[PDB]
């Protein structure tokens, strides 16, 4: 690629981007149980939030 | 309601087109002067219909149009107040810069930066009517400040010259101290009754508004020149002529006088206030159109003239009749 | 203009010398004010104080702080 | 300085003015939405709780 | 629109125009050029604009917080309760400072409407908003910008333990 | 600019009085 | 915060790989395209804090320090590619990452949901900033000024180490969010005092405090532009986003604590002002009104009421913007006549129109003006003070008045006058020059359109 | 004498060798892309589209909703007969108090 | 501190309970980072002999990311060990001495009175 240099902040932000959603899954932990929120799941659904 | 309001915000709305127009320029103009002098006399004959159909019924209003900014209990939004004041106040001050901009457009002829000195001046109407058709404290205070600048960018105007801008640091000087006086007022009204809003200071109606009042006295002898607090005003005919003549005789010095005229239901319940108003005009009254009795420059006798006249009004504020005080800031 | 301008600034410490006049100087304009203001501000939030928790400063309408 | 406000009316229209041309085209043809009250049973996804459709926008996309 | 009950207005009753002089008045010339130049094209546009939104009609939702437990059955240092007791009190924080805004409204819209006779005319208004003032200041005055449900509720039993200890000196 | 052009620290011995005048640029008699 | 985290780190590779002519416009890109991102920061609730993590958090304090911080990087790029143009390439580079490190440290400091990682990145801001003061600065007091810089500063905040590895030890936590619901009333005692003393001179150095300020009219003068637009912008304002933080802990012991160094800005808020009317570097005035500036903040933070929160932290963002774009302008004039003195080129305005325009509106801005959020966080600050004492307002107002004469006589002295006839280098405006002052004013001016985004977590 | 030293270099001049100079650069073309990139990146894409964004935020800190929910509160209460807002946040009930 | 645990079975590096633990993943964050600071030597080893940073030495870089790794990995093992045990043997305590760490009553807000400090 002749503008290899123009990807390193835009990837670097999405795989950044990437792992902050993969570190939702580790803090998943009251996910749909709070006493605010916690509701039956709808169908075709197996989480509230991803 | 559907006319008397629109042609309220046409009126202002028109005064602020000329400066997008001068912001968004490209070439040297075919008159600019032209264009804002037809601008301002379209926006007097704007204003005359609120005008006539305010003396038809009596028809006063509020434009609380945009909201802005809710600090948890303080609604500050963008808010008209169409009076009496605003009807009789923006037609004479439109009417006036009419006429002073016609003169302009000859005294200002060989002035190679002449459009500038018409986009100062327009900007100078547009926070005088900023002011006098604000609804509370902080609006109030932008066309406050805004007339402040104005004359600093309109006194020093040829800035090379030293002494235009010592009278111009002058005139910023005393208006900030007056200035300290209003931001006391607006931080008095907030505490003690959570509001800058003219409707709900004047249905609360207090009874321990001596610190306000002082406040607002303080900043009327900064803005209208008073005494302690009037040198500034033969400083500033260091200006132009057009300068010197719409905002240091008729629009920009009477904002004090206005401003507490606007606070008469706390001024008619204040004996003190009344007394302390009815002293500094008489002692401003006096020594200015003292001061005027042997000078030679004539803009200096006719800025002690107005400063007189100014002195006048806060005498007729002090009296309780705040009605003949703006009766005469029109006339 | 630039030996006024490094008489203004940077020559004003190594000419310093630590006398009566400049102690009494710099512990009158320095210290001075804030003792005053201290004891003005103290004084008055001692007495606002002691307005308010006896119910007497009319806080009625004061709900902004 | 002719140039460079030149420059600067130029580069703040040339995203300006497609942003202003869009925001309109969609408070006229798509359209700000109307208050409802939920239904039973319903569960509103955090976007269905705004009421501007760019609001929507960035209330599912980003937020 | 809006509600008319949480913003309410009395009735307007404005006279019939009883003309004593010959002379046309130019408001009523202005009111027709005025309805006739703008308010028709205006009315077009916006009739315009109504069916490109009636043409495609979708619905927004005011959200509904359950109410969880408050701060005092709460545990003491038990942070997944007492945070939930706290996003709570600072949602009911926030909703007591527009309840407080609406009455402020009512008050200036009151006072301008009135006019002249906004002291008499405007007492219940001034009643009700100094009663909701008097509240607003009893729950979260003096709190400070670190304000919690705990200091609102220590700010609570302080003025209870003085109302207790009043109420129980005057028998 | 160099060090001895700069201002300097009190004179007292009547050649250092008059080496500040010649820095100055001012006579002896008026420093 | 990792989606602003690694992107500043993927900085250093796009700036170490480009080509020798490109690494200035790619940072610069780049950087932009990061500040476009930090709008993200605003998914803000009005009960909850926006908590990514266990280590990154941000509410609505952090969030306009962050998008201040990652706007401030490319306006110092545009700022520091002029005078380093002769530079040596690997030092530019070396420049560049140093700016980079410094936003990268900036970044979770003001994101750091535990108080002793924000102490470590907190002090992590300092060899950055020491190694750009005392390398790219120009003049020999570069090092002394380097020192000072580093020794109030550590000095200060030697003792907050002790202190916050005490809270580590006594509460079980350092979390903010824990330090929340687990704080604890701290009686009157002398260990609480000292306590009290150790979580907040740090700050107090900072922000800087009077008295405690003479390590900024060197440091903010004998650095480049860039370290003073990042020192002026953001490094003063990590010590009022950690006294907001800190004073949690400390109550209510600061309200009796506080009534010292409330006396030592609202004096020192009056000296400092006083000092801008007799200076003759104009770099060191423009670093004195920062002093005077920031003490209206530390009496804001001090009273800890509402509205003194949400003025202090406006009033940290307008003084940002406002400050450095007052060192951009200085550094317009110093790049043309190779001096620091006001009173050497006058009547700049027959001369370079547009950029007396660019001074007229950073010192009308710098004077609060209304309705610019300087005045909004001056304002707000006036009311909450009124509040704390109703003698205040004196202070205030005499301030409001100095504030102003400086402002203007920086304008009339450098704009206005007869033009120095000897002078005969002082070109026209390079659009670069131009480009930096609308990308400093205009945020700030539009920033009056929207003030609630930067009013804080209370508004 | 003195030692061995480069004399002090001239300051130079960006519109001598170019004209067209945007202060940039020294190279016109590196000068133009920094110029465009600036403006583009900087003022049509971060000022417009965040001015955009912000003016756009689904409603920054609850307000508009704290609004709407109190239009519901109010109307709530103003039939009842209810107070508009109680002096107590909590219910004196759920309040133990330390006796006397 | 804890001396005489590792007293009984002196000098194991890794003793045998600690193939009850799970070792650290090959992905790690920190192994990650101990390859970084391999990289990063290979980059001062190239700088300090005056190389090409970058190109020169590719099977000299390698070893020492693989070098760097390859230690971090089983200081990554003794260190999760460690906390394992300091774990162990906390709780162990705390169940053989019950006398010393009693259930504490946690009490509701609506029973605990704290003073109130108004700002003002
Ligand atoms: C035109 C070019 C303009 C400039 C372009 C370039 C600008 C520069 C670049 C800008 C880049 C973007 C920056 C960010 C902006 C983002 C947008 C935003 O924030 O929008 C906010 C805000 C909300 O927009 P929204 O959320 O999308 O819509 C909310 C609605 O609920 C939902 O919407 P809705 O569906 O209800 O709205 C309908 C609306 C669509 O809405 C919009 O388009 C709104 C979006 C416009 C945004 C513009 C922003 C740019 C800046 C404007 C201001 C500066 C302009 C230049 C200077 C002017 C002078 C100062 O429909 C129309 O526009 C049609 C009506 C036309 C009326 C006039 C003609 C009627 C008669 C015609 C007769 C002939 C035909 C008959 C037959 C017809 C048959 C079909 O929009 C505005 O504020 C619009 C601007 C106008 C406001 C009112 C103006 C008057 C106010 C007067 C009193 C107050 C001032 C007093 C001052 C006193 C003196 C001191
Ligand atoms: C990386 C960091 C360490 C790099 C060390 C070597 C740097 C170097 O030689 O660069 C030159 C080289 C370009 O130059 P060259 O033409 O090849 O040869 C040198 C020239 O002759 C240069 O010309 P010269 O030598 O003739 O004269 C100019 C002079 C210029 O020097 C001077 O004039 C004197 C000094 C000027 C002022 C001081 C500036 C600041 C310096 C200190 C930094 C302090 C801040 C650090 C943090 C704060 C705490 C202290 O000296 C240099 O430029 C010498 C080269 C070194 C420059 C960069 C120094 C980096 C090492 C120090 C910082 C990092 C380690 C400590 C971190 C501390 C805690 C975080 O630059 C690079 O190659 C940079 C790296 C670009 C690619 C990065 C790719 C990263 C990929 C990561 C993922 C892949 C691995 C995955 C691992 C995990 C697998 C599971
Ligand atoms: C969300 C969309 C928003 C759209 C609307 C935009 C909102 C405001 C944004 C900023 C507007 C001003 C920008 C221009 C000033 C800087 C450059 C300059 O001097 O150019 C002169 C130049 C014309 O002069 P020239 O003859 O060619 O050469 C200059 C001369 O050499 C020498 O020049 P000079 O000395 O003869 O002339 C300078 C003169 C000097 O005049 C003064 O210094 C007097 C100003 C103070 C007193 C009067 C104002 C007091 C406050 C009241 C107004 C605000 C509230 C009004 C509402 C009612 C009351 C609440 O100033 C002006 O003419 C500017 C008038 C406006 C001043 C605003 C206040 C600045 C004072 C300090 C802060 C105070 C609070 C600010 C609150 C802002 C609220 C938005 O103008 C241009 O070339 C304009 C370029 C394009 C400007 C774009 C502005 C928007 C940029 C935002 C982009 C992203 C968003 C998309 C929207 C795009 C919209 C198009
Ligand atoms: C040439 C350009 C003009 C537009 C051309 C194209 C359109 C043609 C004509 C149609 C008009 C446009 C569509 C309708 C307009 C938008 C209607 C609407 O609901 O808009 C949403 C709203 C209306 O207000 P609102 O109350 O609904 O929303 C405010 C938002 N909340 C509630 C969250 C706080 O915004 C606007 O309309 C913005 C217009 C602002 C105009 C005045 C700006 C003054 C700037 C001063 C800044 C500082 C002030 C400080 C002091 C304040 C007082 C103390
Ligand atoms: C900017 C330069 C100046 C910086 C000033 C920094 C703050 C000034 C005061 C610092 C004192 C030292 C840190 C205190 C940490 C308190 C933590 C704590 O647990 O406190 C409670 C503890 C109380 O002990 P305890 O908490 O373990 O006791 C158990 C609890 N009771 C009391 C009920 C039994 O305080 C102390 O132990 C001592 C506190 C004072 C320490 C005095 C020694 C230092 C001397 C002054 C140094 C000043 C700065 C030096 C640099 C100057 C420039 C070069
Ligand atoms: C933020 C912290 C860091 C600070 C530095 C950040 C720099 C990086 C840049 C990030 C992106 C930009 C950030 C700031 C964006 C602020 C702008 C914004 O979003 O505004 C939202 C505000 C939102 O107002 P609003 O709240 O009423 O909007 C209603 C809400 N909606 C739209 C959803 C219905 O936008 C406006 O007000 C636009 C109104 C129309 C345009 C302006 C018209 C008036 C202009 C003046 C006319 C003349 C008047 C008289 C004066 C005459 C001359 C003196
Ligand atoms: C007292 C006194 O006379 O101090 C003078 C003394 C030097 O003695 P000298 O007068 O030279 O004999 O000078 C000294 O002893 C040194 C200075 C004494 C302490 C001064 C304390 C206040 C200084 C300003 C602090 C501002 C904050
Ligand atoms: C110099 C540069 C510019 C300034 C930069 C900042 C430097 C100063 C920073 C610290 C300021 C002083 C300490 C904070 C003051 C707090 C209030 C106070 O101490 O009041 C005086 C005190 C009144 O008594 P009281 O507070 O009741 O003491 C009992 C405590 N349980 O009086 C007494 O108790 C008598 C005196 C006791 C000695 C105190 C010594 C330690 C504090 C100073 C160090
Ligand atoms: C580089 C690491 C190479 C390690 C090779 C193996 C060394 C070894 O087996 O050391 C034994 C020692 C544990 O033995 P122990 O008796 O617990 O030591 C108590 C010390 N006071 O284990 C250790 O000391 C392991 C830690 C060594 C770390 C060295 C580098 C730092």
């Amino acid at each position: 690629r002749d503008h290899w240099i123009h990807v390193l902040v835009p990837v670097g932000f999405v795989f950044g981007y990437y792992l902050d959603r993969k570190n939702d899954e580790k803090l998943a932990a009251f996910r749909n149980k709070s006493l605010l929120y916690k509701r039956e799941l709808k169908p075709q659904e197996e989480v509230t939030w991803k | 309601m559907n006319l008397f309001s629109s042609l309220t915000l046409v009126t202002l709305i028109l005064l602020t087109m000329p400066i997008a127009a001068i912001n968004f320029n490209t070439h040297k103009f075919t008159n600019y002067p032209l264009y804002v002098k037809t601008t301002i006399s379209c926006a007097f004959i704007t204003s005359m219909i609120p005008t006539m159909m305010f003396i038809h019924t009596g028809q006063e209003m509020i434009i609380s149009n945009w909201h802005w900014l809710t600090i948890q209990t303080l609604k500050l939004s963008l808010s008209f107040k169409m009076d009496f004041f605003s009807m009789m106040f923006v037609p004479v001050a439109l009417f006036v810069t009419w006429s002073i901009m016609e003169f302009s457009m000859w005294y200002m002829h060989s002035d190679p930066n002449i459009n500038q000195f018409f986009k100062y001046l327009l900007l100078f109407l547009i926070t005088m009517l900023i002011l006098v058709t604000a609804n509370n404290l902080f609006q109030l205070f932008i066309g406050w400040e805004g007339v402040g600048i104005m004359s600093f960018l309109l006194i020093g105007w040829w800035y090379g010259r030293t002494d235009a801008n010592t009278a111009a640091l002058q005139a910023i000087l005393y208006n900030r101290i007056g200035d300290i006086g209003f931001i006391l007022a607006m931080a008095w009204f907030l505490i003690n009754l959570n509001t800058w809003d003219l409707q709900q200071i004047f249905m609360l109606n207090p009874n321990d508004s001596n610190l306000p009042l002082m406040g607002l006295i303080l900043a009327a002898t900064g803005k209208s020149a008073q005494f302690g607090l009037h040198p500034w005003l033969p400083s500033a005919m260091e200006g132009p002529t057009p300068v010197s003549a719409l905002l240091h005789s008729s629009t920009m010095v009477v904002a004090g006088i206005f401003l507490l005229i606007r606070f008469y239901p706390l001024t008619e319940n204040n004996k003190f206030g009344q007394s302390i108003m009815l002293c500094l005009g008489a002692m401003t009254t006096l020594f200015t159109a003292m001061c005027a009795l042997t000078q030679n420059d004539i803009k200096k006798i006719i800025a002690f003239s107005t400063s007189s006249q100014l002195g006048l009004m806060m005498v007729t504020i002090g009296i309780n009749q705040p009605h003949l005080a703006f009766l005469h800031i029109c006339t | 203009l630039i030996r006024w301008t490094c008489a203004r600034s940077a020559n004003v410490y190594p000419n310093f010398r630590p006398n009566t006049k400049t102690s009494l100087l710099g512990a009158l304009f320095g210290i001075g004010p804030l003792i005053f203001w201290y004891y003005v501000f103290k004084t008055d939030r001692d007495r606002k104080e002691k307005l308010i928790q006896e119910g007497k400063l009319d806080r009625t309408f004061n709900i902004s702080y | 300085d002719k140039r460079f406000l030149k420059l600067l009316r130029f580069y703040i229209l040339l995203t300006g003015i497609p942003v202003v041309i869009g925001i309109t085209l969609i408070n006229v043809f798509i359209g700000e939405a109307e208050l409802a009250e939920i239904p039973e049973g319903y569960v509103p996804e955090h976007w269905e709780y705004f009421k501007h459709p760019i609001s929507r926008w960035i209330a599912r996309t980003f937020f | 629109s809006w509600d008319k009950d949480v913003y309410p207005e009395p009735p307007r009753r404005t006279p019939a125009p009883s003309p004593q002089t010959s002379l046309p008045n130019p408001i009523t010339y202005l009111t027709k050029a005025f309805d006739l130049l703008v308010d028709r094209p205006v009315t077009l546009v916006r009739e315009f604009i109504e069916r490109q939104h009636a043409k495609n009609k979708y619905y927004y939702y005011h959200r509904e917080f359950r109410r969880v437990p408050d701060i005092t059955e709460c545990h003491e240092k038990d942070v997944l309760c007492m945070f939930e007791a706290e996003m709570q009190w600072k949602r009911d924080y926030k909703v007591d400072q527009e309840i407080v805004n609406i009455i402020q409204e009512r008050l200036k819209a009151c006072q301008q409407r009135e006019g002249e006779s906004h002291r008499q005319n405007c007492a219940k208004e001034l009643q009700q908003f100094t009663q909701v003032v008097k509240a607003y200041q009893d729950r979260y005055h003096d709190l400070g910008a670190h304000y919690s449900a705990r200091k609102c509720l220590a700010k609570q039993k302080q003025r209870m333990l003085a109302e207790r200890k009043a109420t129980k000196e005057a028998a | 600019i160099t060090k001895d052009m700069l201002p300097g620290p009190y004179p007292k011995t009547p050649e250092e009085r008059a080496a500040a005048a010649k820095k100055y640029n001012m006579r002896v008699e008026d420093y | 915060m990792l989606k602003y985290i690694i992107p500043t780190m993927m900085l250093m590779p796009l700036t170490w790989l480009s080509k020798n002519s490109m690494i200035w416009i790619n940072t610069t890109l780049h950087s932009l395209l990061i500040s476009l991102t930090s709008l993200l920061l605003l998914n803000q609730f009005g009960d909850n804090s926006l908590n990514f993590s266990l280590t990154f958090f941000s509410d609505s304090l952090s969030t306009p320090l962050l998008i201040l911080t990652m706007w401030l990087l490319p306006l110092m790029l545009m700022a520091s590619q002029h005078h380093l143009s002769k530079e040596n390439l690997a030092r530019k580079k070396l420049f560049i990452s140093m700016l980079i490190l410094l936003q990268l440290f900036l970044i979770m400091t003001f994101t750091a949901t535990e108080l002793i990682f924000f102490y470590i990145m907190f002090e992590a801001t300092l060899v950055p900033t020491l190694i750009i003061i005392t390398r790219w600065g120009n003049q020999t007091e570069r090092l002394n000024a380097g020192l000072y810089f580093l020794f109030y500063t550590l000095a200060g905040s030697l003792p907050l180490l002790v202190a916050l590895i005490y809270i580590q030890n006594t509460m079980g936590s350092l979390n903010f969010l824990i330090l929340q619901y687990w704080v604890q009333p701290m009686p009157n005692s002398w260990s609480n005092t000292f306590m009290w003393l150790a979580c907040m001179m740090a700050f107090m150095v900072k922000m800087p405090l009077y008295g405690l300020h003479l390590w900024l009219p060197k440091a903010h003068v004998e650095a480049p532009i860039a370290g003073s637009m990042v020192l002026a912008a953001i490094l003063l304002k990590l010590g009022g986003y950690g006294m907001m933080r800190i004073t949690l802990l400390l109550n209510p012991i600061t309200d009796f604590m506080a009534y010292p160094f409330i006396m030592l800005s609202l004096w020192g808020m009056i000296m400092t002002s006083s000092i801008c009317l007799r200076q003759t570097d104009l770099k060191s005035l423009i670093a004195y009104s920062s002093v005077s500036h920031m003490a209206l903040v530390i009496v804001a933070i001090l009273i800890q009421t509402p509205w003194s929160y949400m003025g202090a932290t406006a009033l940290m963002i307008a003084h940002g913007l406002t400050s450095s774009m007052l060192f951009c302008l200085a550094n317009s004039n110093y790049e043309r006549v190779h001096s620091r003195t006001m009173i050497l080129a006058r009547g700049l305005q027959t001369l370079l129109p547009l950029m007396a325009a660019w001074w007229l509106l950073a010192s009308l801005t710098n004077l609060a003006l209304p309705p610019s959020i300087n005045l909004i966080g001056e304002l707000f600050v006036v009311m909450s003070t009124f509040s704390w004492s109703n003698i205040t307002i004196i202070l205030m107002g005499l301030n409001m008045v100095i504030t102003a004469l400086y402002s203007l006589y920086m304008l009339i002295t450098t704009q206005r006058g007869k033009h120095t006839h000897h002078i005969n280098n002082i070109l026209p405006s390079f659009t670069r020059e131009n480009a930096l002052m609308s990308l400093h004013m205009l945020p700030l001016l539009l920033l009056s359109l929207n003030p609630k985004i930067i009013l804080g977590p209370l508004y | 004498l003195r030692w061995q030293e480069d004399p002090e270099p001239e300051d130079e001049n960006l519109y001598e060798k170019n004209p067209d100079s945007h202060g940039y650069d020294k190279d016109p073309a590196v000068d133009v892309w920094n110029m465009r990139v600036v403006f583009f990146f900087g003022f049509s894409i971060v000022l417009v589209l965040g001015s955009t964004f912000v003016a756009y935020l689904p409603d920054y800190r609850m307000q508009e909703w704290a609004r709407r929910e109190a239009e519901r509160l109010v109307k709530y209460r103003e039939a009842h007969g209810l107070p508009l807002m109680e002096s107590n946040c909590f219910d004196p009930s759920k309040i133990q108090l330390p006796e006397d | 501190m804890m001396t005489g645990r590792q007293a009984r079975a002196p000098l194991q590096f890794l003793p045998d309970e600690a193939r009850s633990l799970p070792p650290p993943k090959l992905t790690d964050p920190r192994l990650a980072y101990i390859g970084f600071l391999g990289y990063c030597s290979g980059l001062i080893d190239n700088a300090i002999r005056r190389r090409p940073v970058l190109s020169a030495g590719l099977h000299r870089q390698f070893l020492y990311i693989t070098s760097f790794v390859f230690v971090g990995y089983y200081l990554l093992k003794r260190q999760d060990y460690m906390y394992a045990v300091r774990d162990h043997d906390m709780f162990s305590y705390i169940k053989s001495h019950p006398e010393d760490f009693p259930e504490k009553d946690k009490k509701t807000y609506r029973e605990v009175f704290e003073e109130f400090h108004p700002v003002r």
